[PDB]
C-alpha cells in the first residue's frame, strides 16, 4: 500500500464540511419560518457547521489513521471512521448510552459501506458481466467468478488447513496396505 | 400442449368470473353465461400467447437449420 | 453565452427567492427562456447551423402556448379565491 | 425528372422470413394489393364497434334501464371502425410487402407489374413532381412508418424510387 | 444574501464551465474567459440563391422536420382546447 | 410382494434426461446472454433501408470541395 | 389512431351535449380495444431486435416501445373504463364521478405526448412532446376548477414543471453548443471516453427523474398528488412516470453515474421511511410509487436492462391500477364522505372491510403483498430480476439499501391490510343497490394477473429472447 497524509487531507476535510455547513446554514436561513436576517445564519443553526465540521474531520482522520496503523486499505477503516464520526453525532444528545448505540450503529454502517466496496458505485471491471465466468477450461488457477467441476486437493489444504476431515492425502489410500 | 393451456386461460376466466361476482356481493352462480364468455375470451388470449411462443421457437429454430 | 447565462441565473434566482407575487414567477420564467434562446441563436451563429434556429423558433411557440395555459390556470383560480395574494402560489 | 437515387440503399434486406416487394410502398400499391381477408377485417371492425357499445350498454348501462344507443353514436362508431380497419388492412398489405408474412401472391405480381412497365419503357415506381432531394426527404420521413399506426397516421404518395430492390 | 452569493457564484461558474470539454477542472472556466481572438470571414461564390434564414427554417420544418410541425399543431390545439375547459363553465 | 418400485437404472436414466434438460437451458441461457450485448449492424440497429451512416447534408449552395472522406 | 382519436372526439364533443360525454368515453374505450387487438399483429417487424428510424431520423421504434405503447393503451383503457361506467347508479356516485367535457381529449393528448417521449430520437422532438404531456397534464389537474385544492395543484405544478423544463432545455443547448447535434446516436465509445460529457446528461436525467418525484423534490408532487381527485390521482401518478422512466432507460445516459446512485439511495429510503406516518391514503400510495421510482432508478446504471424494466414497471402499473380501484370501490361503506372530489382520505375509514366486502380485502391483500414482493406474486418476480441486474453489474451496496428499503415499505403497505381485516360495528348486511359489472372485470382480471402470471414467466421469457435479443 501507499501510506496516507493525515493532515493534509484533514485540513482538507475540515475546510469541506464547514463550507458545506455554510451552505447548509444559508439554506436554513432561507427555508425557515420565523423573522430571521442575516444575523440569524449561525445564532439559530442548530450546530449545522459544528456537525459538519466535526463529522468530516472525524471521519477522514480516523480512516487514514486506521489505515496507517493497521498498515493496510480495507473497510475495516471505515468502520472505525463511522464509529468516530458516531460518537461526534451522539455527543450532542448528552447521553451516554445514545452515544455508544449512536458510535456502533454507524460504524456497523460504514463498516458494510467498506465491506461492499467503500462505494455508491459499481467498479464495472470486477463486475459478474464484465469478468471472465463460467466453468474454466484446461487446468488454469480458478478466478472469483468462475466455475469448477472438480478443484485442486493442496488448493483446499490451504485454504481451509489439515485436521478436521481434511488432510493432504485420502485415508483409504494412505491406509491401503502395500500390496 | 394447446388443449391444456386453452383449460387453464378458461380456468382464470372462470376465476374472473367468480372474483367478480363476489366483489359484486352476489352468489357466484349470477349469471352463469359469463362463465362462458369469460372461459372463451381467457382462451382466446391463451392461444394468442401460444402462437406467439410457437412462431418464436420456431424462428430459434430455423436459425439453427440455417446455420 | 455571457448575456443568456446572466439572464438564465439572475431569473432562477428571482424566481426562487420571490416572496412577493406570482407575477414575478411568470416573468421569471419567460426571461430564463430568453436566455436560452439566446445562447443557443449565438451557437447557431457560430456553428452555422439551422437546428438551433429551429429549436429557437420551437421554444418561441411552445412559450407562447405555456404563457397561455398558465394564465388560464391562474384565472381559475381566481375564479375560486377572488385575489391572488402574496404568497399561497 | 431524372428518377436516380441521390444516397445509397440497402438492396434485398430481409424484414423476414420471406422475401421482399418494397421497402415503402405507394399507397395505390399497398391497397390493390390487399387480399379479400383485408376487406374482412375492414368490416369486422366496422361492424365490432358499435356492436361493442350496445355490449357495453347491454353489461353496464348509462342510465338504469338498457336503451340501444343513438344512431349518432352508431354513425361515429361505424366510422372509427372503418377507419380501424384501413389501418389494419393497410398494415397487413405492408407487411406482406416487407416480408413479414406471407406474400408469394404479392410477390408475383409485383414481378409481373414491374415487367409490364419495363415493356411500356416506364420508369419503375413512377415519375414524381418533386425534385430528387424532395424525394429523398419524402422517403426518409414515409419509409416503415406503418410502426407508427399505433400513434399517427403516414402514407406514402411521392413516388420516389428508394424502394429496397435491386437497380432493374 | 448567504445563498443567494453562494448560488450566484456556484451557477454562474457552473455554467461558464459546462460549455468546454477540457478535463481539469479550473481550466473549464479558464476557456470560457478566453474570448480575446477574432474570426475571419472569408468570402465564398457557391451560394447562388438568395435563401435567408427564414426560409431555411420553413424548408427543413416542412420537409426535413414535417413532424414537429404537425405536432405543435397539436399543441396549439391544446393552447385553444386547455383555456376554454379551464375558464367557460358549459351549461349542459 | 405389494413393494413395484421403479427400478434403479429407469431412475437414473430419468434422472439423467432432466439434468439434461436443465443443463441445456442453462447453455441457452449463457448463450442469449451472450448474443445480447453484441455489436450489432448499422442496419439492424438503426435503419435498414437507408444504411449509410455518412450524411449528405444541405443542397441550396453545395461547394464542390465540401466532400471528405 | 391516437390523433385519428383527438381529432374525431374534438369534433364530436363540439357538437354534443355534457350528457354524451360518458357514452363517448366508452366509445373510445372500444376504440383503442379494436386497435389493440387488431393492430397488435406489428410486432413481427421487431424480429431479432430490429429497429426502424421514421421522420427523418426523429423517432425510433423497436420492441421497448412498441411494449410501453401496448402498456399505455391498456391503462388509458382501464382509466377510461373508470370514467365511461357509473360504479352505482345513485345521486352520491353522479356527483362524485362525472366527466367533465374535454377531460378525455386531454388524456389522449397527453398519451401522445408519452409515447412521442418514448419514441424519441431527437431532442427537439423529445421537448416538443415533453411539453405536449406537462401542459396537457397541467390542465388535467386543473379541469375539475370548483375544488381549491386541485387549482392549487395546478398552479404549483405548472411552475414546478416549467422549471424543469427550463433545465432540460438548458442541457439540449448545452449538448448542442458542445457536440452540434441533437441526437444521441451521435454518441460512441470515442466520443464518451474523449469527451468529459457527464454533467450535461446527468443533468437531463435530473431535469426529467425531477418531474416524476425524484428526492429530494418529491415532495410537491406528492402534495399535488394527494389534492387531485382521486380518478385524476390515478392518471398523473402513473402515466408520465412511465413515459420519462422509459425514455431514459432506452437512451442509456447514466451508465455508471454516483449522483442518481446517491439520488436513488435517498429515493428508496425517502420512500420508505416517510411513509411510516402517513395518515391518508394517496399520500401513502405516493411515497410507494416514490420507492418504485427508486427502484427503477436503479436500472438506469445497467446498460442491459430491458426485462428488467418492462416486468416491473407492467406490474406497478398492474398493481397500482388495482389498488386505487379497491380505494374507489371501498366508498361505498365508508361511513364517512370527505369531498366531493376525494371521497375517502384515511386508512382508518377502511376500518373494518371485510364484513362488508371479504373478496375486496382479498383483493386489497394480494396487491399488498405483491407490493411488499411475496411470492408467487408479480412483485417478487420484479424485485427478483432488479436484484439479478443490479448484482450481476456490480451494485452491492445499492442492494442492501434494496432490502432495507423493502422491509420499511412493508409497515405502511401491511397499515391498510391491518385496518381493514380488524371488526366493526355496524357491518353491512343487505344492499339492493349492485356496483359495475364491468368495473368488477377489471379489478378481477388485474388481481388474477398478479395472482397467475408466474405461470407465462418461461413462455414471457422465451418471447423476449427473440424479439429483444
Ligand atoms: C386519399 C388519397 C387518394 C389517392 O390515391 O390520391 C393520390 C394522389 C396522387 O394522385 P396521382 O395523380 O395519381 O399521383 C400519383 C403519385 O402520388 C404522384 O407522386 P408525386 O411525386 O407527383 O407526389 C407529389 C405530391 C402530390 O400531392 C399533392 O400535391 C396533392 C395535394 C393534396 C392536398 C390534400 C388533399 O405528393 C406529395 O408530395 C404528398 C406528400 C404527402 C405528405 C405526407 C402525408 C401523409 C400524412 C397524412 C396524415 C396526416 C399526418 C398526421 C401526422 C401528425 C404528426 C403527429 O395523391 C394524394 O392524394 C395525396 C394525398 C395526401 C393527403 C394526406
Ligand atoms: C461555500 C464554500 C463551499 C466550499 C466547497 C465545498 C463545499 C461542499 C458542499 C457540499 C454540499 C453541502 C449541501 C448541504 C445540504 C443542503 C442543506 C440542507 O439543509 O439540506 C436539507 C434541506 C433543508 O433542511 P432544513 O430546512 O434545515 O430542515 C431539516 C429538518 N428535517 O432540504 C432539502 O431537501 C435539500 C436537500 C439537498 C440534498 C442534496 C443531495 C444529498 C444526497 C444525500 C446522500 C445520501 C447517501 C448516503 C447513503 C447511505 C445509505 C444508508
Ligand atoms: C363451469 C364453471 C363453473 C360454473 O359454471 O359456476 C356455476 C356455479 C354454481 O352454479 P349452480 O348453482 O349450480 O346454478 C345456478 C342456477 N341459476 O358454481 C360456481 O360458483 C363456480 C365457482 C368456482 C370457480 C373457480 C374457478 C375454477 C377454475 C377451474 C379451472
Ligand atoms: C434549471 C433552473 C435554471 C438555472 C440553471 C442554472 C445553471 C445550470 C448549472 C448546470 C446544470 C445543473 C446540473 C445539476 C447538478 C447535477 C450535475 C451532475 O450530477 O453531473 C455531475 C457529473 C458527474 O457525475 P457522474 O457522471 O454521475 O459520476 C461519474 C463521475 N466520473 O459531471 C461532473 O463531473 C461535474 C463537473 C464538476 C464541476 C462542477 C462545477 C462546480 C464549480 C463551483 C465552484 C464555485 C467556487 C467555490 C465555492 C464558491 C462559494 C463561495
Ligand atoms: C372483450 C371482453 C369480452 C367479454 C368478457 O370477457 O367478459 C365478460 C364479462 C361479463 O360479465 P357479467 O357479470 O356476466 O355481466 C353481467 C351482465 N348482465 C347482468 C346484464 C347479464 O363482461 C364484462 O363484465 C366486462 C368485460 C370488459
Ligand atoms: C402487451 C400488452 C401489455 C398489457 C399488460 C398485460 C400483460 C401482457 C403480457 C404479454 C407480454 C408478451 O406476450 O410479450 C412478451 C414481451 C415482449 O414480447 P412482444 O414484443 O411485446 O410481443 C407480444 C405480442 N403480443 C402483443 C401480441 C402479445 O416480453 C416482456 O417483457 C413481457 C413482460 C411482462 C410480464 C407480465 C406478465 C403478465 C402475465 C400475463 C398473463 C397472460
Ligand atoms: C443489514 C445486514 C448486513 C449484513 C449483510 C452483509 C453482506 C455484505 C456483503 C459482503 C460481501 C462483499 O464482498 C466484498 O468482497 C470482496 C473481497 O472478497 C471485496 O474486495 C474488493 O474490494 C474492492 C474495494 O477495494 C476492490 O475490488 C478490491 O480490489 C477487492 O477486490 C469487495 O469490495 C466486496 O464485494
Ligand atoms: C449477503 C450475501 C450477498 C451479498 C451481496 C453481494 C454478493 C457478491 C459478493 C461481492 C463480490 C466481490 O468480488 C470482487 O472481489 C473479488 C476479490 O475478492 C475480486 O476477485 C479478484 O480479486 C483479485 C485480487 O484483488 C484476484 O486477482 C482474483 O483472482 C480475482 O480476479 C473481483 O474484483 C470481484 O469479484
Amino acid at each position: 500500500f501507499h501510506p496516507y497524509n493525515t493532515l493534509g487531507l484533514a485540513t482538507q476535510s475540515a475546510m469541506v464540511g464547514l463550507g458545506a455547513g455554510v451552505v447548509a446554514a444559508a439554506a436554513r436561513n432561507s427555508l425557515a419560518t420565523g423573522p430571521r436576517n442575516i444575523l440569524t445564519t449561525f445564532s439559530k443553526s442548530g450546530g449545522v457547521v459544528t456537525i459538519f465540521t466535526g463529522a468530516s474531520i472525524a471521519y477522514v482522520f480516523t480512516y487514514c489513521s486506521a489505515a496507517n496503523l493497521r498498515e493496510r486499505k480495507d473497510g475495516w477503516n471505515h468502520m472505525w471512521a463511522g464509529a468516530a464520526t458516531g460518537a461526534v453525532l451522539g455527543a450532542r444528545t448528552k447521553l451516554v448510552p445514545a452515544f455508544i448505540g449512536w458510535t456502533v450503529l454507524c460504524g456497523a454502517a460504514c463498516g458494510l459501506f467498506g465491506w461492499t466496496g467503500a462505494r455508491f458505485n459499481a467498479d464495472r471491471k470486477a463486475s459478474l458481466e464484465q469478468s471472465p465466468k463460467g466453468f474454466v477450461q484446461e487446468d488454469a488457477h480458478q478466478t472469483f467468478w468462475e466455475v469448477v467441476h472438480r478443484r485442486p486437493l493442496s488448493l483446499t489444504v490451504e485454504q481451509l488447513g489439515e485436521g478436521r476431515g481434511i488432510n493432504a492425502v485420502p485415508i483409504a489410500t494412505a491406509t491401503e496396505a502395500p500390496n | 400442449a394447446l388443449f391444456t393451456s386453452l383449460v387453464g386461460a378458461s380456468g382464470l376466466g372462470f376465476a374472473t368470473k367468480f372474483l367478480s361476482n363476489k366483489i359484486r356481493l352476489k352468489p357466484a352462480g349470477y349469471y352463469p353465461l359469463g362463465y362462458v364468455f369469460s372461459g372463451v375470451a381467457w382462451a382466446g388470449l391463451g392461444l394468442v400467447l401460444h402462437n406467439v411462443h410457437q412462431h418464436s421457437l420456431e424462428v430459434l429454430e430455423k436459425k439453427k437449420t440455417a446455420l | 453565452m455571457f448575456i443568456g447565462t446572466i439572464i438564465l441565473v439572475l431569473s432562477f434566482l428571482g424566481f426562487v427567492f420571490n416572496r412577493r407575487n406570482i407575477i414575478l414567477a411568470f416573468i421569471c420564467l419567460e426571461t430564463m427562456l430568453l436566455g436560452i434562446n439566446l445562447i443557443l441563436l449565438r451557437n447557431s451563429v457560430l456553428f452555422d447551423d439551422i437546428s438551433g434556429s429551429l429549436f429557437a423558433i420551437v421554444i418561441i411557440i411552445l412559450a407562447g402556448v405555456e404563457s397561455a395555459i398558465g394564465l388560464s390556470l391562474l384565472v381559475s383560480y381566481y375564479r375560486l379565491r377572488g385575489v391572488i395574494n402574496s404568497y399561497g402560489i | 425528372s431524372s428518377s436516380t437515387p441521390l444516397v445509397k440503399t440497402s438492396v434485398n434486406y430481409s424484414y423476414g422470413d420471406y422475401p421482399l416487394i418494397d421497402a415503402d410502398p405507394h399507397f395505390k400499391r399497398v391497397v390493390g394489393y390487399m387480399r379479400p381477408s383485408d376487406y374482412g377485417v375492414i368490416g369486422l371492425a366496422t361492424a365490432a364497434l358499435p356492436a361493442g357499445i350496445c355490449f357495453a350498454e347491454w353489461l353496464d348501462p348509462v342510465k338504469g334501464k338498457f336503451a340501444r344507443p343513438s344512431v349518432k353514436f352508431l354513425r361515429v362508431a361505424t366510422m372509427l371502425g372503418f377507419a380501424v380497419g384501413f389501418g389494419a388492412a393497410y398494415a397487413r398489405s405492408s407487411l406482406r410487402f416487407f416480408g413479414v408474412t406471407e406474400n408469394a401472391r404479392e410477390y408475383k405480381k409485383d414481378e409481373a407489374q414491374m415487367a409490364a412497365r419495363k415493356a411500356a419503357g416506364l420508369e419503375p415506381y413512377g415519375t414524381s413532381s418533386l425534385t430528387p432531394e424532395l424525394q429523398e426527404i419524402a422517403a426518409k420521413n414515409s419509409a416503415h412508418s406503418i410502426a407508427g399506426l399505433f400513434i399517427f397516421p403516414w402514407f406514402n404518395f411521392v413516388n420516389h424510387p428508394y424502394h429496397g430492390r435491386e437497380q432493374k | 444574501l448567504p445563498l443567494v452569493l453562494i448560488s450566484l457564484i456556484v451557477l454562474t461558474i457552473s455554467g461558464l464551465m459546462i460549455y468546454s470539454n477540457d478535463s481539469i477542472l479550473i481550466n473549464k472556466l479558464l476557456e470560457a474567459f478566453g474570448n480575446d481572438y477574432n474570426t475571419i470571414i472569408t468570402q465564398d461564390w457557391f451560394n447562388i440563391e438568395n435563401t435567408t434564414l427564414l426560409t431555411t427554417i420553413g424548408n427543413v420544418l416542412l420537409t426535413n422536420n414535417a413532424f414537429i410541425l404537425l405536432v405543435l399543431a397539436i399543441v396549439l390545439l391544446l393552447g385553444i382546447i386547455g383555456p376554454i375547459s379551464i375558464t367557460m363553465k358549459h351549461k349542459e | 410382494t405389494f413393494f413395484h418400485p421403479k427400478s434403479r437404472e429407469d431412475i437414473l436414466n430419468e434422472e439423467a434426461k432432466i439434468v439434461q434438460a436443465l443443463n441445456n437451458q442453462r447453455e441457452l441461457t449463457i448463450k442469449m446472454h451472450e448474443l445480447k450485448r453484441e455489436e450489432k449492424d448499422y442496419a439492424h440497429s438503426y435503419s435498414p433501408l437507408f444504411s449509410d451512416p455518412v450524411p449528405q447534408g444541405g443542397s441550396i449552395g453545395k461547394a464542390p470541395g465540401s466532400s471528405r472522406e | 389512431m391516437l390523433i385519428l382519436a383527438i381529432i374525431s372526439l374534438i369534433t364530436f364533443v363540439s357538437m354534443s351535449k355534457l350528457s354524451d360525454n360518458r357514452a363517448i368515453i366508452r366509445l373510445i374505450n372500444i376504440y383503442l380495444i379494436l386497435v389493440l387487438v387488431l393492430d397488435s399483429f406489428l410486432y413481427l417487424l421487431f424480429l431479432n431486435n430490429q429497429t426502424y428510424t421514421v421522420m427523418g431520423e426523429l423517432l425510433i421504434f423497436n420492441s421497448f416501445t412498441f411494449y410501453i405503447d401496448m402498456l399505455i393503451y391498456f391503462i388509458m383503457i382501464v382509466i377510461s373504463s373508470l370514467y365511461g361506467y357509473n360504479l352505482y347508479n345513485n345521486n352520491l356516485y353522479k356527483t362524485l364521478f362525472e366527466p367533465k367535457k374535454e377531460l378525455i381529449i386531454l388524456f389522449l393528448i397527453n398519451i401522445l405526448g408519452a409515447l412521442l417521449i418514448v419514441h424519441s430520437n431527437d431532442f427537439i422532438t423529445l421537448f416538443v412532446a415533453i411539453e405536449l404531456q406537462s401542459y396537457s397534464i397541467y390542465l388535467i389537474t386543473a379541469i375539475y376548477n370548483s375544488s381549491y385544492k386541485a387549482s392549487k395543484a395546478s398552479m404549483l405544478y405548472f411552475f414546478m414543471g416549467g422549471i424543469l423544463s427550463i433545465l432540460i432545455a438548458y442541457s439540449i443547448n448545452t449538448y448542442y453548443s458542445v457536440l452540434n447535434s441533437y441526437t444521441l446516436h451521435s454518441l460512441d465509445s470515442l466520443i464518451i471516453n474523449t469527451l468529459d460529457l457527464n454533467l450535461i446528461l446527468i443533468a437531463l436525467s435530473l431535469g426529467l427523474l425531477f418531474k416524476i418525484g425524484i428526492a429530494p423534490l418529491h415532495k410537491w408532487l406528492i402534495s399535488i398528488y394527494e389534492n387531485t381527485p382521486i380518478l385524476i390521482t390515478i392518471y398523473i401518478s402513473l402515466i408520465p412516470k412511465i413515459s420519462i422512466l422509459s425514455y431514459l432507460v432506452l437512451s442509456n445516459i447514466s451508465i455508471n453515474s454516483l449522483v442518481i446512485s446517491i439520488l436513488a439511495i435517498l429515493t428508496l429510503l425517502v420512500g420508505s421511511v416517510g411513509g411510516l406516518l402517513q395518515i391518508k391514503i394517496k399520500r401513502l400510495l405516493a411515497f410507494s410509487g416514490l420507492t418504485n421510482a427508486g427502484y427503477m432508478m436503479l436500472l438506469l446504471l445497467l446498460n442491459n436492462n430491458e426485462f428488467s424494466y418492462l416486468y416491473y414497471i407492467t406490474q406497478y402499473s398492474i398493481s397500482h391500477l388495482a389498488i386505487f380501484m379497491i380505494i374507489i370501490f371501498s366508498i361505498y361503506y365508508i361511513n364517512y364522505i370527505n369531498n366531493q372530489y376525494n371521497p375517502i382520505i384515511y386508512v382508518n375509514q377502511l376500518k373494518g372491510l371485510i364484513h362488508d366486502n371479504a373478496y375486496l380485502v382479498l383483493s386489497m391483500a394480494i396487491v399488498v403483498f405483491s407490493f411488499i414482493g411475496i411470492p408467487p406474486l408479480l412483485g417478487f418476480f420484479g424485485k427478483l430480476n432488479i436484484l439479478m441486474s443490479i448484482l450481476n453489474n456490480g451494485y452491492y451496496f445499492i442492494s442492501i439499501v434494496l432490502i432495507v428499503a423493502s422491509l420499511i415499505s412493508a409497515l405502511y403497505y401491511l397499515y391498510l391490510l391491518n385496518v381493514s381485516i380488524q371488526d366493526k360495528n355496524n357491518i353491512l348486511i343487505n344492499s339492493n343497490e349492485t356496483v359495475s359489472s364491468v368495473l368488477s372485470y377489471i379489478l378481477s382480471s388485474l388481481i388474477i394477473l398478479i395472482t397467475f402470471g408466474f405461470i407465462y414467466n418461461s413462455l414471457i421469457i422465451d418471447i423476449f429472447n427473440v424479439y429483444f435479443n
